[PDB]
RNA sequence: ACCAAAGCUAGCUCAACAUACUAAAC
RNA sequence: UAUAGAGAUAGUACCGUAAGGGAAAGAUGAAAGAAUAAAAUAAAAGUAAAAAAAAGCAAAGAUUACCCCUUCUACCUUUU
RNA sequence: GUUUAAAAGAACCAACUCAUCUAUGUGGCAAAAUAGUGAGAAGACUUGUAGGUAGAGGUGAAAAGCCUAACGAGCCUGGU
RNA sequence: CUAGCCCAAUACCGGACUAAUCUAUUGAAACAUAGAAGCAAUAAUGUUAAUAUGAGUAACAAGAAGCCUUUCUCCUCGCACACGCUUACAUCAGUAACUAAUAAUAUACUGAUAAUUAACAACCAAUAAACCAAAACAACACUAAAACGUUUAUUAAUUACAUUGUUAACCCAACACAGGAGUGCACCAAGGAAAGAUUAAAAGAAGUAAAAGGAACUCGGCAAACACAAACCCCGCCUGUUUACCAAAAACAUCACCUCUAGCAUUACUAGUAUUAGAGGCAAUGCCUGCCCAGUGACACCAGUUUAACGGCCGCGGUAUUCUGACCGUGCAAAGGUAGCAUAAUCACUUGUUCUCCAAAUAAGGACUUGUAUGAAUGGCCACACGAGGGUUUUACUGUCUCUUACUUCCAAUCAGUGAAAUUAACCUUCCCGUGAAGAGGCGGGAAUAAAAAAAUAAGACGAGAAGACCCUAUGGAGCU
RNA sequence: GGGUUUACGACCUCGAUGUUGGAUCAGGACACCCAAAUGGUGCAACCGCUAUUAAAGGUUCGUUUGUUCAACGAUUAAAG
RNA sequence: CCAGCCCUAGAACAGGGCACA
C-alpha cells in the first residue's frame, strides 16, 4: 500500500518525540571503589576487568609457550609465581609458571 | 552517483621546497639573545642606595672591553649614537609599546617591538583585556652592556643593548567575559627587568626595537593568581601501576 | 507459547546448539575461564556443572568416559577433567562454576557478554562484587540489633 | 544554528572587412 | 553573463556491438611565500532551537484571552 | 555405467541439453530466478571458435517465431 | 440613513494604469519623459538542481573459543588451460571520510615501491608425380561412405643469443548479482562458513511427525504420501520442432502415398541428368479414397483435358389399414453425399434415449441414430507401440479433507550499524441518517471526542501502479486478403 | 406498496469503479424454514392448510456439472 | 520500592515471584 498524503512535520514530531522513543536515563551507575571509574551496579568494572584480562592473557601466553604442543595439557594443577617468590610445600608437584613482573596488589598469594 | 569529498587540510613542508625558494627570507632581527647578561645576586640590596648603585653600574658599563668595542662599532656604523640619551629613548619605547598592547594597536606595536618580542607578548593575550599604566619610576634605566653580532654570510650586523629598569607599574589583566583574572588596577607593583633592545646597523632606517626581556633567576615569584588550579596526575593504563615518588 | 521451556534456541538448530555448547565447554575445560555471550554462557553453566559431576563419577565409569569423549573435543582434556578438575571438586556439591556479566562488547553489535570460570583456578581473581563491611552505619545498627537479640536469650 | 545564498569572469552570438579557404604537430 | 550564451572546462567522462547519443561541474583576498586566516546574508524549501491536549478545507468575525463561540463544500482544467 | 547377436532416430539412468507441474519470488538472487518434480540423454543430439545471409529484407520442422532485454516488422541519423 | 472613489459576472471585445530590464536625454540615498523588447508563472503525469513524506521503515552482514592466528563444529564446484578484463596481483604504510550494501581490516579503497625471465604457446616452404581401399582396442565389417600422410625429382638466404603471450581473488549480466559460461583432470591430498547479539508474539516460507477415517478436499488425487501398480476412451502413427519472457499442444514436421514443373554444364540446383532435381498436398502401416469439368483457375494460345486443382454432390406431393416408404408423378442439375463412422473436439434443440459403472453422475464407456450444418489425400474408418497432451475407473498411499496439532530453520519482535520504493493539493484526517455530478472525514440534522507511541487485520480512502488493452469517435495509422 | 429479475435511460467514473462461481468472515431486513405464544378450519387422533406476533440463535453431508440453479442419495427441528 | 535474576507473564513496554528450602 502507498501513503495517501504527506505527513506533516507536526505529526512527525509528535511521533518521534514521544517519551516511548526517547533514551531513558540510567540510575544504576556508580563509581568503582578501586580505580574510581564508572560502572553499573550489576556489571563488573571495565577497568579492573581489563587489568585482570591483560594479566590472564600474559599468564596464558607464558603457559602456552611452556608447552610446545597444541595437545599438551598438564595432568596436574598449575601455580603462577612472580619475581621474588618460591613454591611452597603445598604448591610443589604442580606445574610452575614464572613471571618477571612483580606480584600485583590485587593478585593474592593464597 | 560517483562523488567524493574535498578539502582535507594538511600541513606538510619538505626540505626540497624549503630550499628551492627563489628569494631568501629577509630577517629584520635574529632568533634570540647571544650573550645574556647575568646580573649579580646583590641587586636587591644595592638598589636601596643611589650613589652606590649608579657608581657600580657606570663602572661595569665602562670597564668591560666587549661592550666598549661594541659601542665603538655602533658608533662607526651609524653616527650621532650616544649612550647618555639612550635610556630615555629605551624607556619611551617601553612605555609606548605597553600602551600599544593596552590599546591593541598591532601596527605601532610591530613598529616598536621586533618579531621576537611581538608573539611572546600578543599570543597569550589576544583574547583578553589589559589595563596597564605607568605611575612612577624610582631608579632611572641604566645601560648594563652592549653586544654586537656580525654574520659575514650576508654581511649583516645586529647591535643589541641591555638596559636594566626598576619600574613601578599597575597591571590588571581581565578575562574575555569581563572578570578580573590576574591583579588589581590600583596596586603599584615594583618590577625589575632587563630589556634587550636590538637594531640592524646595516639597514638604512634601523629603528630601535625591543628584542628580549631578561628576568633574574633570584627575582621574587610573580603575584598569585585569583583562581585555583588542579594539576592532574599521570593518566594510567589498566596494565600500569602507580609509583609513588618520594 | 513457550510455557515450561528450559533450553533456548541457539545456532542453526538443536544439533548446532549442542555443538556450540560443546565447543564452549571444551574451551572452558581447557582455559578454566572464558568469556562469551551472556545467553550462551548461561546455557553452558549447567552443562559444565553436569560435566564436573560426570568427572567426579570416576575414571573407570564407561558412561562418564564416553560422555567426556563426546563433549571434550580436544582429547587431551579428558585426563585433565578426570585428574585435575574432578579431584579438586570433592567436598563441593554444586558450586563448581562462577558466571559474571561483564560490560557489553566493544564491537558494533554491543552484545551482552558474560564470563564463566571454574572455581579454584590458577588465574587472577575477577573483581568480584564485595558486600559492605560491618563498620557501615546500617550494618553497625543491625549488629547492635543482633547483639540485643543475643542478650535477650 | 545547519543546509545554504551573492558575486564577475571564463567564454559564447550576430554582422563588416579580409588575406582568398582542409590550423599547429608531423 | 555559468539552468543564459556554442553541446563544450568536452565531443571528454558516461551510455550503446556498432552507426550514434551525450553531460554536470568556477566563485576569499593586493598578498594564502597573510589557514593561533579576516570581513559581509545568516533571507527559499528541509530541520533544530521549541512534539501534542475535544471540533473538524484550518481561515475569518473577533476577543482581556492561543484554542473553546459563530460563518464558509481547496484551487486550476473540463463540463448542462 | 546397465540391459541388449546392436551406436536399434530401442530401454534404465549420470554428465549434458530442454523446461511439464507446483510452491516461493513479483522494485525479487534475477528486466524471467530458486527449490522440489519432470522430458531427452549414440542422436533430426549438445557445444567451442571463426565466417555468411540485413529490414520494400534475412531466416523460419508457420509460432505471423527470431533478427542485441519493446519486431504485424530492427536501431541510429536526416527530412523534423 | 451618514459619507463617498456612486452598482456582479464565463467565451470574445474595449480602455486606463503598471512591476523588472536595455537605450536617448534628466536624476545621482535610484528617479522622470520617451523608444524598445527573450517584458511578469499557485498549475502543462512541465525541464534542471536541491529538499521533505513514506522512514530511521523494507532490506543488508561476521561459525566458536583462544596463548591472535592455534585448535574445535560443519558444508563440500577444486586445480589448470582456452576465450575475455586489463594491474584490479605482490611488499610496505594509512583508513576521520571515500569502495565493501554493517564492523573488525583489506583480494575489492588510498599512496609509494616492485613484478609476469622459455623449454609451453603464437609467427614458423613452394612446384610436379606415385597414391580408390574409413575412423569405432580394428581381426574385419555396416551405411549415412567418412577430418587427420608419406616418398620421389628442382629450387628452400645458413650465420650462437630474433619478436611476442606469462600477475590476479579476474569474464558477460547497471552491482563484490542465488543467473550464463568451452576443455582435461580428480571428489579431496584441494575450496570454503548457513548464525551481528538476544527473545522465542501473530501472520508468511521450508521441513519433520501424527490417533481413527483414507479423496469424504478440490474444476481436477493440485500438492503431499510407508504408494510409485492395472485398465478404458479422444487426438496425433512413432523419435523430434515451436510462440527467448503467460499457451509444448490435438499445433508443425515426419517415414509412406500422391500431384504438378523441367531433356540440361563451368559459383546455388550440380561439379548432379527423369530410379534425377525443384514447387506443393496429406500423413507410417491395414481397408479404401465413391459422383461431378456446371462455374473459377491451369494446360490448351479457340474446342478439348484436368478435381490425391479451387470446390460442390437436390427439391415438392402421394403411396403397403393407424407409423415409415420398397414405389410413383413432376421439376432442376455437373453430379445430386457413395463406403465408413456418428449426440463426436462436429450450431442450437441437448443434461437426445437406453445399458454398464456409483447409494447417488450434466462425468466415463457401449449401443440407437438424417450429422437436413458428418464424410472419404483441405483425406474417411479400425489397430500395435508411443505421449510431462485431454478425460474416466480399481486397489495402495497419505494432513488434500473430517479437524487440525507439536517442534525446528528462515522470517518475525528488541538491541547496534548502514540505509531505499511506489506515493504525497493542504489537512487540526470519527460514527449514523439524509442530501448532493445520483455511494461523503470535510454539506445538513444529530451522537462521539485528554494527547501521543509500539504490534496486528485489510472494510473504506470509488487505495498505489500503467494518459483502459474492452466499447465508441478520429474525413489518425499499420499488418493481412 | 417494495426495488430480487429482464428491460428502459445514459446521470458518476474509460490520465482504470478489476468482471461469474467457490474458500474465510460475515453485518442487516422480515415478506419466519425450525424453534416460541395463539386464531380459523371441510381441525376426530397422528399428520396437515391458512392467518396473527416474534429476527436473541440455527438453517447438514455427498455424486454430476466452472457453475448460481437443477436432478439424485442419506439425514435433520429445519436445510428460509 | 522497583537495580538486577527467574516465570506456567509476555513481540517491546507491561504483569507475578526472589526469607523458610
Ligand atoms: N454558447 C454559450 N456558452 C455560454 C454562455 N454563457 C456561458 N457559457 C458557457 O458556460 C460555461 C461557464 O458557465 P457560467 O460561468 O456562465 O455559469 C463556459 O463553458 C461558457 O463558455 C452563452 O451565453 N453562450
Ligand atoms: C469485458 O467485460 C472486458 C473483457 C475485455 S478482454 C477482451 N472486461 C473488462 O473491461
Ligand atoms: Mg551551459
Ligand atoms: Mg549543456
Ligand atoms: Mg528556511
Ligand atoms: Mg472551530
Ligand atoms: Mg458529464
Ligand atoms: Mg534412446
Ligand atoms: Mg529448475
Ligand atoms: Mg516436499
Ligand atoms: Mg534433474
Ligand atoms: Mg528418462
Ligand atoms: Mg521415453
Ligand atoms: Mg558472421
Ligand atoms: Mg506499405
Ligand atoms: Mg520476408
Ligand atoms: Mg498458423
Ligand atoms: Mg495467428
Ligand atoms: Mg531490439
Ligand atoms: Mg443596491
Ligand atoms: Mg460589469
Ligand atoms: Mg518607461
Ligand atoms: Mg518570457
Ligand atoms: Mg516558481
Ligand atoms: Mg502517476
Ligand atoms: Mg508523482
Ligand atoms: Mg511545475
Ligand atoms: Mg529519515
Ligand atoms: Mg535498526
Ligand atoms: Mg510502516
Ligand atoms: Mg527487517
Ligand atoms: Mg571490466
Ligand atoms: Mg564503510
Ligand atoms: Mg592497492
Ligand atoms: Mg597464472
Ligand atoms: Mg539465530
Ligand atoms: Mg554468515
Ligand atoms: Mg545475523
Ligand atoms: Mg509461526
Ligand atoms: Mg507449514
Ligand atoms: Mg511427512
Ligand atoms: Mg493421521
Ligand atoms: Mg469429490
Ligand atoms: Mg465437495
Ligand atoms: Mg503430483
Ligand atoms: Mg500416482
Ligand atoms: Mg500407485
Ligand atoms: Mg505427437
Ligand atoms: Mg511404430
Ligand atoms: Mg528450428
Ligand atoms: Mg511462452
Ligand atoms: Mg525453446
Ligand atoms: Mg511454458
Ligand atoms: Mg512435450
Ligand atoms: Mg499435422
Ligand atoms: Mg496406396
Ligand atoms: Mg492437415
Ligand atoms: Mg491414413
Ligand atoms: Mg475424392
Ligand atoms: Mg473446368
Ligand atoms: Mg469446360
Ligand atoms: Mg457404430
Ligand atoms: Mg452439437
Ligand atoms: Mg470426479
Ligand atoms: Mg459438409
Ligand atoms: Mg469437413
Ligand atoms: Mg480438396
Ligand atoms: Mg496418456
Ligand atoms: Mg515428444
Ligand atoms: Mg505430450
Ligand atoms: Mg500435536
Ligand atoms: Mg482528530
Ligand atoms: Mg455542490
Ligand atoms: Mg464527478
Ligand atoms: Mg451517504
Ligand atoms: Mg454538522
Ligand atoms: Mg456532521
Ligand atoms: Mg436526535
Ligand atoms: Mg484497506
Ligand atoms: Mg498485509
Ligand atoms: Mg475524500
Ligand atoms: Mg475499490
Ligand atoms: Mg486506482
Ligand atoms: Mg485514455
Ligand atoms: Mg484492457
Ligand atoms: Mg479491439
Ligand atoms: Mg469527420
Ligand atoms: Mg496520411
Ligand atoms: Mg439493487
Ligand atoms: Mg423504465
Ligand atoms: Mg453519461
Ligand atoms: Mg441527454
Ligand atoms: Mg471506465
Ligand atoms: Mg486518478
Ligand atoms: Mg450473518
Ligand atoms: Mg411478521
Ligand atoms: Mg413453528
Ligand atoms: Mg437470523
Ligand atoms: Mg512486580
Ligand atoms: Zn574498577
Amino acid at each position: 500500500a502507498a501513503p495517501k498524503n504527506r505527513r506533516s512535520i507536526e505529526v512527525n514530531r509528535c511521533r518521534r518525540r514521544n517519551p516511548q522513543k526517547l533514551i531513558k536515563v540510567k540510575n544504576n551507575i556508580d563509581v568503582c571503589p578501586e580505580c574510581g571509574h564508572l560502572k553499573q551496579k550489576h556489571i563488573l568494572c571495565g577497568y579492573c576487568y581489563e587489568k585482570v584480562r591483560k594479566e590472564t592473557a600474559e599468564i596464558r601466553r607464558q603457559m602456552g609457550k611452556q608447552e610446545g604442543g597444541p595437545f599438551r595439557a598438564p595432568t596436574t594443577e598449575t601455580v603462577v609465581l612472580y619475581s621474588g617468590e618460591t613454591p611452597s610445600e603445598q604448591d610443589q608437584g604442580k606445574r610452575i609458571i614464572e613471571r618477571e613482573r612483580k606480584r600485583p596488589s590485587w593478585f593474592t598469594q593464597n | 552517483s560517483e562523488k567524493e569529498f574535498v578539502e582535507h587540510a594538511r600541513k606538510a613542508g619538505l626540505v626540497i621546497p624549503h630550499e628551492r625558494l627563489e628569494r631568501p627570507i629577509h630577517l629584520a632581527c635574529t632568533a634570540g639573545i647571544f650573550d645574556a647578561y647575568v646580573p649579580p645576586e646583590g641587586d636587591a640590596r644595592i638598589s636601596s642606595l643611589s650613589k652606590e648603585g649608579l657608581a657600580q653600574r657606570a663602572e661595569r658599563l665602562k670597564k668591560n672591553v666587549a661592550s666598549q668595542l661594541s659601542i665603538r662599532k655602533i658608533r662607526e656604523s651609524d653616527p650621532n649614537f650616544k649612550i647618555k640619551d639612550f635610556p630615555e629613548k629605551a624607556k619611551d619605547i617601553f612605555i609606548e609599546a605597553h600602551l600599544c598592547l593596552n590599546n591593541s594597536d598591532h601596527d605601532r606595536l610591530h613598529t616598536l617591538v621586533t618579531e621576537n618580542c611581538f608573539p611572546d607578548m600578543v599570543w597569550d593575550i589576544r583574547y583578553k583585556t589589559v589595563r596597564w599604566s605607568f605611575v612612577e619610576s624610582l631608579e632611572p634605566p641604566q645601560v648594563v652592556q652592549v653586544r654586537c653580532s656580525s654574520l659575514m654570510n650576508q654581511g649583516n650586523i645586529y647591535g643589541q643593548v641591555t638596559v636594566r629598569m626598576h619600574t613601578r607599574q599597575t597591571l590588571a589583566i581581565y578575562d574575555r567575559f569581563g572578570r578580573l583574572m590576574y591583579g588589581q588596577e590600583d596596586v603599584p607593583r615594583d618590577v625589575l627587568e632587563y630589556v634587550v633592545f636590538e637594531k640592524h646597523l646595516v639597514d638604512p632606517y634601523g629603528s630601535w626595537r625591543m628584542h628580549g626581556k631578561i628576568i633574574p633567576p633570584w627575582a621574587p615569584p610573580k603575584q598569585p593568581i585569583l583562581k585555583t588550579v588542579m594539576i592532574p596526575g599521570p593518566q594510567l593504563k589498566p596494565w600500569e601501576e602507580f609509583e609513588e615518588p618520594q | 507459547i513457550s510455557h515450561g521451556r528450559v533450553f533456548r534456541r541457539l545456532g542453526l538448530g538443536p544439533e548446532s546448539r549442542i555443538h556450540l555448547l560443546q565447543n564452549l565447554l571444551t574451551g572452558l575445560v581447557r582455559h578454566e575461564r572464558i568469556e562469551a555471550s551472556w545467553a550462551r554462557v548461561d546455557e553452558l553453566r549447567g552443562y559444565a556443572e553436569k560435566l564436573i559431576d560426570y568427572g567426579k563419577l570416576g575414571d573407570t565409569n564407561e558412561r562418564a568416559m564416553r560422555m567426556a569423549d563426546f563433549w571434550l573435543t580436544e582429547k587431551d582434556l579428558i585426563p585433565k577433567l578426570f585428574q585435575v578438575l574432578a579431584p579438586r571438586f570433592q567436598g563441593q556439591n554444586g558450586g563448581y562454576t562462577r558466571m559474571l556479566q561483564i560490560p557489553n562488547r566493544n564491537e558494533q553489535d554491543r552484545a551482552k557478554m558474560a564470563v564463566i570460570e571454574y572455581k579454584g583456578n590458577c588465574l587472577p581473581p575477577l573483581p568480584l562484587p564485595r558486600r559492605d563491611s560491618n563498620l557501615t552505619l546500617l550494618n553497625q545498627l543491625l549488629q547492635g540489633l543482633r547483639q540485643d537479640q543475643e542478650a535477650s536469650s
